[PDB]
């Protein structure tokens, strides 16, 4: 029964202009292995979630040079270098490492 | 991979004069299994 | 290239049984795990619960008492199976790969969302 | 089959003679994962009585 909130409801950036998402969870979200496990997704208006980055900082092959992030045990944040329109829509912070999985609002990235 | 070929009848046993007819399963077949050994035969000595 | 074909009960009265499958078209069951996932903005992604091949499943402990999930392997389909549907199960439910924790702990191959209403 | 303990073991029965078989047992063991990716469905012909 870990909460997990997103520090943002939403960041409009303008164009070009950096943007970064911080949220966190109740408890650490440190596994058995000891390793530390969240993920980032990241939803279209007409699109399910998809995945952006996974455990804390590692990127899916095909990610944009955009995208990076860090943090550990209840502090984390997901960082575009540069907002662009493409990179519009929710983010979600999700748990990662334990069973009653639970994730974030969700992040409204807007252009400004 | 292995490529495989699929058969339905069967010479069981080598029992010439009968063999069984596999009916298909309903579809979508997976299994795994575990390769606990091999039986393996040396090419015998040739006349070298 | 996992591709997910999903339909079901969009629409249910209060206290009904919903009913959703999601077929896979390129493996089998314990190459990944299924899961399933609840859209309903205000608490974000909302996990359900999730099967294996071999059946084994991890509820939510939320609604252990309400849901039900099987594998029928042979017809390579997931099914999501909820009792007793009140107001705050409406939302969309998508059918997840879910990788192992040790690979990427992560979530890909979303279907495109069942949608689900529970109305008079 | 069982496993073999502690190492891989051969078992001939007569390594000097050309006709035989080696019966190996192995360690720890392989997984071998079997498909036959196709969906089928089933008729019912009523061949005889
Ligand atoms: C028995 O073993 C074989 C051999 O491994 C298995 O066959 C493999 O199946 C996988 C899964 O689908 C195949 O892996 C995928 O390959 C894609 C590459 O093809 C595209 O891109 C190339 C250019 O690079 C184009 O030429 C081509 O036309 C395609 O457009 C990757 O793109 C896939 O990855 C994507 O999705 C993942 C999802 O998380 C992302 O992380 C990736 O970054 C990427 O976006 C994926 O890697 C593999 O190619 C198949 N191999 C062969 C030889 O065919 C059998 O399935 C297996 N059978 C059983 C029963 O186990
Ligand atoms: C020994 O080597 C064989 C290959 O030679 C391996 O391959 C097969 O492995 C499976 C799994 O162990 C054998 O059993 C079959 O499992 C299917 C899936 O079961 C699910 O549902 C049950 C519900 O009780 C769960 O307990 C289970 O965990 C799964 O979630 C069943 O669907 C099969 O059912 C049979 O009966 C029904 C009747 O309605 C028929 O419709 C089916 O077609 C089928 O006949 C079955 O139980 C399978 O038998 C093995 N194949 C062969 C040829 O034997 C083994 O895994 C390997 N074992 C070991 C220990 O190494
Ligand atoms: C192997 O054979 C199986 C049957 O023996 C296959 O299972 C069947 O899959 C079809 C899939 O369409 C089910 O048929 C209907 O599907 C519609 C949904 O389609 C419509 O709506 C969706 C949106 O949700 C949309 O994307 C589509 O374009 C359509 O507009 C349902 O509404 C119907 O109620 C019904 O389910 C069959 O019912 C199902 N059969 C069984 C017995 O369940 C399987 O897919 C085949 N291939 C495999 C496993 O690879
Ligand atoms: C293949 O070998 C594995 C490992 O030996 C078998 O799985 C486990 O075996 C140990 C004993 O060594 C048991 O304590 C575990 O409970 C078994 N786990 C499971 C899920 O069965 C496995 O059954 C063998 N066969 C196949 C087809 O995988």
């Amino acid at each position: 029964d870990i909460v997990m909130t997103q520090t943002p409801l939403s960041s409009p950036v303008t164009l070009g202009q950096p943007a970064s998402i911080s949220c966190g969870s109740s408890q650490s979200l440190v596994h058995s292995d000891g390793n530390t496990y969240l993920s980032w997704l990241q939803q279209r208006p007409g699109q399910p979630p998809r995945l952006l980055i996974y455990k804390i900082s590692n990127r899916i092959s095909g990610l944009p040079d955009r995208f990076s992030g860090s943090g550990a045990e209840t502090n984390f944040t997901l960082k575009i270098s540069r907002v662009e329109a493409e990179d519009v829509g929710l983010y979600y912070c999700v748990q990662g490492t334990q069973f009653p999985w639970t994730s974030g609002q969700g992040t409204k990235v807007e252009i400004k | 991979t292995l490529p495989c070929r699929i058969k339905q009848i069967i010479n069981m046993w080598q029992k010439v004069g009968k063999a069984m007819y596999a009916p298909p399963i309903r579809g979508q077949i997976r299994c795994s299994s575990n390769i606990t050994g091999l039986l393996l035969t040396r090419d015998g000595g040739s006349n070298e | 290239q996992v591709q997910l074909q999903q339909w079901g009960g969009g629409l249910l009265k209060p206290s009904q049984t919903l009913s959703l499958t999601c077929a896979v078209y390129r493996w089998t069951f314990n190459d990944h795990y299924w899961s399933w996932v609840r859209q309903s903005p205000g608490k974000g992604l909302e996990w359900i619960g999730e099967i294996s091949w071999g059946g084994a499943t991890n509820y939510n402990p939320s609604l252990k008492s309400r849901v039900t999930m099987s594998v029928d392997t042979s017809m390579s389909h997931v099914s999501l199976k909820m009792t007793s549907v009140t107001a705050a199960d409406t939302g969309v439910y998508y059918c997840v790969r879910v990788g192992p924790g040790p690979h990427m702990a992560a979530l890909d191959y979303w279907g495109h969302g069942s949608r689900v209403l529970v109305s008079s | 089959g069982s496993l073999a303990e502690k190492e891989v073991v051969i078992r001939s029965q007569n390594f000097t003679n050309n006709a035989k078989v080696i019966i190996v047992q192995l360690n720890e063991s392989v997984v071998i994962n079997c498909t036959r990716p196709n969906n089928n469905t089933r008729k019912s012909i009523h061949i005889a009585p």
